[PDB]
């Protein structure tokens, strides 16, 4: 019933990061894929946008092979942007 | 621990006594002046910065930057060409050149996708469709005839 | 009825036909993917066209699009300009409305956002373009800057 | 994971590792225990 | 710059409560008003919906005269519903 | 009026026109990029059509 | 009428595959060589029975 | 609405349209008149006759 | 209205006409629909005869 954008955000970042740990060393190439996994698991307000767009972009624009931990730790506090459009 | 933030006089009341890095990079966007892609505004002489330009590529630049989350600076290409490699000097000219030699971080413009460029640079999936076409003067309406 | 209906028939000059006639001159941009197309093309018709433009005098090539169109207007319809689709549609939708797009297109391609190889911006910009595509943003932008305010009928 | 207090269990742990995608492993053990663990690794093809 | 739904939520609840402590004994009647102040201050994705709708409703359905503190403390953890529609 | 109807021959041009009438039924493939487009699309006309 | 959206087909590869870049370049050359157009013609209009 | 919120007036009798934005900051009585946004254009003249 | 006043139900969602007689015993939300007393007759025979 109740859906919260905040809880959806936390779940989003967490599921992305938890996904990226399966692909370790290849992470930079799998960021988008794992993001869609988080979007589809935690649900989204807009199917197109995903659970947190800003996070996806920040990560995809930062994550390097075996750089995961610091990348996620720096990207999870970022603003999700607009969940609608 | 405790520290003095100021003092109180019999008159002056409350008097407060005594008491840079980590920033995001500006992305340089190279574009060419072609209508209706990038055009100067009517009053652009009185305006400065990215408020000078208006067009499809301008709006697309704004959107792309907003999605990717970077501060962008629109800059027209120096030589005024799209891109090419001189068969002699093997040197790239135009926007493609400014990408290869790192004069610009990204290129948003009517840059036609060609294999020759695709080898030296990265092209996003096409944001617009086109093809070589023929232009002639609009014919006279003439007459119905006998 | 038939007078009430009107409309018009679309004139088509094609391309090969343009290759076969010496009456109407034609050319392209001074430096561009279009010119490079004609040059580098191993196809018969286009090869012929390129040979013609290459040895045609005075030079049928133009420095800019505006210059080319302006040359089309003052040529009494005796000069054709080979330019990219988009530019042609745009000039066609703006006054004096003396130009026109004739026949089909010679090739099918697209524009794109270019980044230096290995740039961080590459994938996010790509996904951004994909999203703008599905959201109709690209189409709406095209309309805004082409057909929406268009000046000919 | 303490491997000194313990065959099937090894297959289990390596199974969850395969699913979690953790390839990297550090064996801190006696020479004998190392040999054993490696043998168990080869048998189940990890 | 980029606006975050989560940060906007926190700001929403906080600004609402900070407004409601201005009015005392009538709080239950001014809850909606204070919500529009939070919406207009912290901003919203949809002007109609506001910064956090679920919070506003939870409060309107709870707040009693001089019941403010406990009402707010129980309503700020509720799900925002949805900022879009 | 008959030979006038002859040029009245083309009632449906765009998609929007088809969206507004329930007379002519319409649909897409059961599983494909097309259907998924209609679903995931928040665009007005397509939204109506998908609904 | 026209088309509801503007898109394209493409050669798909699994993420991080080596074939991604070469296949891409290959499609580009086939495009510039006119192979793609001629192929569509071969399988569409050339044998076209409606004229 | 301003004179209501800041207490310059005890009540407002006027063609004050009910809007949710106002309903949150003030109290509105049940509607005493119905309306909606409508279009006004200059009436086409029956004029311009003749031979 | 009875089920509301005597507390058989917590709320009433229905085509309940707002009336002064009820407003005293119950609370009415802003009206969610407009209507009025109208006349219903059988559909007269189609088209028309005449010179
Ligand atoms: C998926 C979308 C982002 S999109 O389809 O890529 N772009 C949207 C935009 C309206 C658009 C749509 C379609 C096309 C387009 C253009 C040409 C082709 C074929 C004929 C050649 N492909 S190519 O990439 O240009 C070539 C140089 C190899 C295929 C598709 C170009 C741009
Ligand atoms: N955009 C092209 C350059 N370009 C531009 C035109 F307007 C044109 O008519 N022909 C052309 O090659 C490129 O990127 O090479
Ligand atoms: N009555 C409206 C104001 N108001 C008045 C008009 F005559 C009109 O045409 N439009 C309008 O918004 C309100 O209550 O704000
Ligand atoms: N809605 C009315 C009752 N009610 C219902 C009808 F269907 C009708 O035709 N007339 C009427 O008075 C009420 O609220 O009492």
């Amino acid at each position: 019933g109740p859906a919260d954008c905040c809880r959806m955000k936390e779940c989003c970042t967490d599921r992305v990061n938890e996904c990226l740990q399966r692909y370790s060393g290849r992470e930079d190439k799998f960021v988008s894929f794992c993001y869609q996994e988080a979007t589809v698991t935690c649900g989204s307000f807009n199917e197109i946008v995903g659970c947190c767009y800003g996070y996806q972009m920040c990560m995809i624009r930062v994550v390097k092979p075996n750089s995961l931990s610091g990348a996620h730790e720096a990207c999870k506090t970022v603003s999700c942007g607009n969940p609608c459009a | 621990g405790p520290r003095k933030i100021g003092y109180w006089s019999e008159v002056d009341k409350m008097v407060v006594t005594l008491t840079s890095g980590l920033e995001q990079k500006t992305v340089v966007v190279t574009t060419i002046l072609e209508s209706p892609y990038v055009m100067m505004k009517k009053n652009h002489e009185m305006l400065e910065g990215n408020e000078r330009y208006e067009g499809y590529c301008v709006d697309l630049a704004a959107e792309i930057a907003k999605h990717c989350g970077f501060k962008y600076k629109l800059t027209i290409v120096g030589d005024g060409k799209y891109g090419a490699r001189d068969a002699d000097t093997k040197i790239w000219d135009g926007m493609v050149g400014e990408l290869v030699y790192g004069k610009a971080d990204i290129a948003i413009a009517p840059l036609t996708i060609t294999l020759v460029r695709e080898e030296v640079i990265d092209f996003s999936k096409p944001f617009m469709s086109l093809g070589i076409s023929i232009m002639i003067k609009k014919p006279q309406k003439s007459k119905p005839g006998v | 009825a038939f007078l009430t209906v009107e409309r018009m028939v679309s004139p088509i000059e094609s391309a090969e036909d343009l290759s076969k006639q010496t009456e109407i001159a034609y050319g392209t941009l001074d430096s561009g993917s279009t010119k490079e197309f004609f040059r580098r093309s191993k196809i018969a018709v286009f090869d012929k066209m390129w040979t013609y433009m290459r040895s045609a005098e005075p030079s049928v090539f133009v420095r800019t699009t505006a210059e080319g169109v302006a040359r089309v207007r003052k040529s009494k319809g005796k000069y054709a300009y080979l330019l990219e689709s988009t530019m042609n549609e745009y000039i066609e939708q703006r006054k004096p409305c003396d130009t026109m797009k004739v026949g089909g297109n010679l090739d099918s391609k697209g524009y794109g956002i270019a980044t230096p190889k290995g740039s961080s911006l590459g994938t996010p910009v790509n996904l951004a373009v994909l999203k703008l595509s599905e959201q109709g943003v690209l189409d709406k932008l095209k309309n805004k800057w082409w057909y929406d305010k268009g000046e000919c009928g | 994971i303490n491997v000194g207090n313990i065959d099937e269990t090894y297959r289990s742990l390596f199974q969850d590792l395969e699913l979690k995608g953790e390839r990297r492993v550090i064996l801190d053990c006696e020479r004998d225990k190392v040999n054993d663990i490696v043998d168990q690794v080869i048998t189940i093809g990890k």
